[PDB]
């Protein structure tokens, strides 16, 4: 008793069902199948970071810190319970100044503290072959401040109230500090640095100028698409790409702060009349990428109200 | 057609195999070729 | 219940799948 | 298609069978192999723990 | 024949040098043996 | 297709089956080394762990 | 006949050169010898 | 077809048959060689290690 | 005949030059051997 | 093509025998001379170090 | 005849034309002479 003779009487259409069946139920079986086994290997993304001075860096594995150093560190503190000639770092009791040293300021760096004092006496200022690198972490200490009360405060709380640290440029690394590596130099030029020559409110400002032309707009490019690497947020993240001069966005005006920031980097500690000497930071000059890494916020940068007050945003 | 069915057949299987090779690669979980 | 439910409504698409290809393949 | 039983012959050719039969081996061939795999990576890594 | 022999030898190659160029360049961007100082 | 055996001659060519040798016995020359090679770098370096 | 035989000589010697070619470029870039300055 | 042994006359022409006797000894020739250039990078610089 | 003596002569002869040009620039650029101010 | 030898008629013409020579002259020409320039080139800066 | 006369004359004069111009682009770039104000 069928209507299709054709197709369920004879064995090439009756084999027919059987070949759509089987078809069918393949695909399904490949497509559930292989979907199970990546959703059963594949590891749970890993979880976001919370640790509470940062906002995406850790310093925990604190195995870069000698016990003798900990140990002579928590007997200074004992014994010495102010602190003994801070020069920065006003405000705080040599408790919490050693415990600000081992989070932020080696735990920045993720070094012991013989890399910048004798564990014997951590006052002493010029006892030891490595006291140019206490004069030098001081000075990132009063660069640190200067930035945070000069261009983090001019950031409105909508952003956060994150500010910079040690963390937030040396991101684990004392020395050997890249920016521009050459993981974000992919489309860029290699030789390309961000053009902190310019004076930045409207440095790079090409739109209808008719006193510039392409070579111009390519510069203007190589460096928004720096900022698009260092915020992996694209494009849009401060532009509405229908009228780029436009102020949209908001991002497009903590962009000019953080310009003017970079520039005043530059200008002021990497290569203040000349970078070969009187200038901190070894003639390397900022990026967005240096502290960014591929986030609209730092890594490295330290949440509101973990640095000290001295080195605060509002001191 | 059998042809039909074999290359859909033999294509899917390898397209398989690739895919699930590089998933199974790229997750970490077993220990080949250093992960 | 789910997986409960699952294998049941799995089952009962197999069985009518016996069943009704058994009467096309008579 | 001579070779061809004949229920199968309304499907099959005569040199499709052969071709057809040497799928098949090959496909139970490999899918022993699978098996044999399938069992060695879970003695060695549980994937569903 | 569901299938001229030139086709399935030209398909079998190449599919074999693919697999044979992808599987070495899997292996040595590893860096898991050590090879081509790795 | 002479020199085929009659259950392969619906599918090889007589000229097709020479080729066919050549291609097998290559793909076992090629299985064979590349067995040895297996084993030589799983003696190195043990790629499962 | 399944190949003609100017069409496997034309396949086989550009696979040679490619590959050639291609081992070199590895070889020379992978800096693992000393060849032209490496 | 008559330089061609018996065997493949049903693949190889008269002409086809001296091309591929070259191209045989030349493939020969650059095997030797590149076993003697293998053996000289190896006892050079070990790529293995 | 399988191969006309002419598409030999062609392609031989640009291989030849190619490879020439190639070398010579790989030879070149490496800077291994101070020639031409290298 | 009276002028080629008959293991190469099958492939040479009269014409193309002599342009043949050429070129195999002028191969063995340029061949010594490579081997003169690498010999030459390896006593100013070996490349293999 | 394999090659017509005019088929070489035009091959060899445009790759002698080219041979010429790109080597002495090479060597003009090259800045290792002091032609052309190096
Ligand atoms: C390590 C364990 C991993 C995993 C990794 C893989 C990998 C890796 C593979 C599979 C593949 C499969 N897995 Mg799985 N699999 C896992 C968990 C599962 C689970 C389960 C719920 O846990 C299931 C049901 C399956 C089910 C399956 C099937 C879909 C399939 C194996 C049989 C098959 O149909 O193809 C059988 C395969 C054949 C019939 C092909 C035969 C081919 C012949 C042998 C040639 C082989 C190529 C040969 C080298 C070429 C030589 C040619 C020369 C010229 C001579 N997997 C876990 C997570 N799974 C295999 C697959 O093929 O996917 C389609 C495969 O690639
Ligand atoms: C890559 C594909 C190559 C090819 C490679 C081979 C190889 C190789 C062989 C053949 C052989 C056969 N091929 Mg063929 N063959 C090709 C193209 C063709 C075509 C085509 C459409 O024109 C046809 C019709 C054939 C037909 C045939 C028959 C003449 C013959 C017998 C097969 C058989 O009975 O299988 C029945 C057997 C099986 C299906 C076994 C299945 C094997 C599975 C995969 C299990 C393997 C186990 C493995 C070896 C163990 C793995 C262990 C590891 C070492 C750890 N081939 C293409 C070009 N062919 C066989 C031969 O001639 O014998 C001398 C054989 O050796
Ligand atoms: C070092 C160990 C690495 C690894 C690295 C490689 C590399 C590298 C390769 C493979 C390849 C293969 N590996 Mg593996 N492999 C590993 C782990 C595994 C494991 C396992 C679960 O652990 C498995 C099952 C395999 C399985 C395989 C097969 C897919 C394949 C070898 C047999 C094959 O079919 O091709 C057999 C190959 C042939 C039949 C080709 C024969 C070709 C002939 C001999 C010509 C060779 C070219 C010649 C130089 C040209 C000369 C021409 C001149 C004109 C004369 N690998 C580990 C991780 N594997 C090989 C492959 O070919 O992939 C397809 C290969 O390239
Ligand atoms: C790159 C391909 C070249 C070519 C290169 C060769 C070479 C080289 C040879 C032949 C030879 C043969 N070729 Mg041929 N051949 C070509 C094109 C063709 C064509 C074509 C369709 O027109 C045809 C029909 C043939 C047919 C043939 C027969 C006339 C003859 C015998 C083969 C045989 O029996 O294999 C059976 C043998 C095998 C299949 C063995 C398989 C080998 C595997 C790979 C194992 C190798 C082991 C390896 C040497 C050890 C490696 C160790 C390392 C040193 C560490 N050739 C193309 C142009 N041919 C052979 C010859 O004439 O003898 C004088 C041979 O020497
Ligand atoms: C230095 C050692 C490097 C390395 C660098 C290279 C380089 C470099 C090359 C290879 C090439 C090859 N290597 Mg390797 N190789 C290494 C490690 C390996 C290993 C191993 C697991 O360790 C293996 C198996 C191989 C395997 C191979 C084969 C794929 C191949 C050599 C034989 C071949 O088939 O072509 C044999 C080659 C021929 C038959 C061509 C013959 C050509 C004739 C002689 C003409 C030559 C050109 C001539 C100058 C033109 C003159 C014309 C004038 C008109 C007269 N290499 C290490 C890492 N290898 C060679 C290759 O050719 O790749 C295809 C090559 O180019
Ligand atoms: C300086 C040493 C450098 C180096 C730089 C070069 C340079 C440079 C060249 C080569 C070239 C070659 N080198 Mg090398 N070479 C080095 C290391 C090596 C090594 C080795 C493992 O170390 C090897 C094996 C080779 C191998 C080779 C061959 C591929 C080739 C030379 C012979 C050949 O086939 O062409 C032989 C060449 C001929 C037969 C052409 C003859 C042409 C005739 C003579 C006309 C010449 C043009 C003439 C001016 C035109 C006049 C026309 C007027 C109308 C009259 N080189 C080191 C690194 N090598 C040469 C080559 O040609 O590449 C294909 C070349 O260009
Ligand atoms: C300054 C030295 C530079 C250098 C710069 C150049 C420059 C520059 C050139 C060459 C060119 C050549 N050089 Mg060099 N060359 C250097 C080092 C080398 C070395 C060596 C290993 O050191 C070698 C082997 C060569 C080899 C060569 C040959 C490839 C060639 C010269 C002969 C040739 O074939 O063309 C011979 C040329 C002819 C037969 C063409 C004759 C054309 C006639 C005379 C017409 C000329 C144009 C005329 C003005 C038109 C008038 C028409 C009116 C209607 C009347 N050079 C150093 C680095 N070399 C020349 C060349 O032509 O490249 C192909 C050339 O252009
Ligand atoms: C936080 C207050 C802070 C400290 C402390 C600090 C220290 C420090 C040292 C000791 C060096 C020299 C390391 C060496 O071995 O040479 C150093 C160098 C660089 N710093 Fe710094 N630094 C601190 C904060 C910051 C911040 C917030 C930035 C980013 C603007 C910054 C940047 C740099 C750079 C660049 C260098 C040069 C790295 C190099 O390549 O040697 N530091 N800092
Ligand atoms: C996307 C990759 C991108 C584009 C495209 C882009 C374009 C662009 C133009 C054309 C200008 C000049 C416009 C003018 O006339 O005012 C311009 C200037 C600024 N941009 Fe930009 N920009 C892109 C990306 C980004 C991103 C991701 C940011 C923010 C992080 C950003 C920010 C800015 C800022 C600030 C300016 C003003 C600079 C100036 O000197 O006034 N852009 N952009
Ligand atoms: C990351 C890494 C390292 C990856 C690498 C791992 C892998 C996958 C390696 C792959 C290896 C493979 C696949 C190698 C393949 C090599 C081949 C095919 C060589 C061919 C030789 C062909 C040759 C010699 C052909 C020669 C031709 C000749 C002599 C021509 C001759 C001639 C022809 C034909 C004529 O008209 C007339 C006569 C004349 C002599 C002029
Ligand atoms: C990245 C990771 C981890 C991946 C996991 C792995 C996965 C996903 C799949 C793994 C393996 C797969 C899919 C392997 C596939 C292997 C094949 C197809 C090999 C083919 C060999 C074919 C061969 C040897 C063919 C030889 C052909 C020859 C000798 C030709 C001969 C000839 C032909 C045919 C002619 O006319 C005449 C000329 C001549 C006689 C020379």
């Amino acid at each position: 008793p069928t209507l299709f003779p054709e197709i369920t009487n004879t064995v090439r259409g009756r084999f027919y069902i059987v070949a759509g069946i089987i078809s069918v139920v393949m695909a399904v079986a490949s497509i559930a199948i292989f979907w199970w086994i990546f959703y059963t290997i594949t590891p749970a993304p890993a979880p976001p970071l919370q640790n509470p001075i940062y906002v995406n860096y850790t310093q925990e594995p604190t195995d870069y810190i000698s016990a003798e150093s900990l140990a002579a560190m928590n007997a200074y503190i004992q014994a010495n319970p102010q602190p003994q000639a801070v020069q920065v770092l006003k405000g705080m009791t040599t408790a919490q100044i050693s415990a600000y040293m081992v989070a932020q300021v080696s735990g920045g760096l993720k070094v012991d503290c013989s890399y910048c004092h004798n564990i014997a006496n951590f006052a002493q200022q010029d006892g030891y072959p490595n006291a140019a690198k206490k004069v030098t972490a001081r000075k990132m200490m009063l660069m640190s401040a200067d930035l945070n009360q000069n261009y983090t405060a001019k950031l409105p709380a909508s952003v956060g109230g994150y500010q910079i640290t040690c963390a937030t440029c040396h991101n684990g690394k004392a020395a050997g500090l890249e920016p521009y590596p050459i993981e974000i130099m992919n489309t860029l030029p290699n030789d390309w640095r961000l053009p902190l020559e310019l004076d930045y409110p409207g440095g790079l400002v090409v739109t209808g100028r008719k006193d510039v032309s392409n070579h111009e707009v390519e510069q203007n490019q190589f460096a928004m698409y720096h900022m698009n690497v260092s915020m992996g947020q694209g494009c849009t993240f401060c532009h509405n790409a229908r009228y780029f001069p436009s102020y949209e966005i908001a991002q497009k005006n903590h962009s000019i702060i953080m310009l003017q920031m970079t520039k005043h980097i530059q200008e002021t500690y990497v290569a203040p009349g000349g970078r070969i000497a009187d200038g901190i930071m070894a003639g390397k000059s900022p990026s967005c990428w240096l502290c960014h890494q591929g986030a609209n916020i730092p890594p490295g940068a330290a949440k509101p109200g973990q640095v000290p007050a001295v080195l605060s945003s509002t001191p | 057609e059998f042809r039909t069915s074999v290359v859909v057949s033999t294509l899917l299987g390898l397209v398989m195999a690739l895919l699930i090779h590089f998933v199974v690669l790229s997750s970490g979980a077993f220990n080949w070729l250093r992960a | 219940m789910a997986p409960f439910l699952m294998a049941f409504f799995t089952i009962v698409l197999i069985v009518a799948t016996l069943y009704f290809l058994s009467m096309i393949m008579s | 298609n001579d070779l061809v039983p004949d229920q199968w012959k309304p499907l099959f050719n005569n040199a499709q069978w052969l071709v057809h039969d040497i799928v098949v081996k090959t496909i139970y061939g490999g899918l022993i192999i699978a098996v044999i795999a399938h069992v060695l990576c879970w003695a060695w890594t549980p994937w569903i723990r």
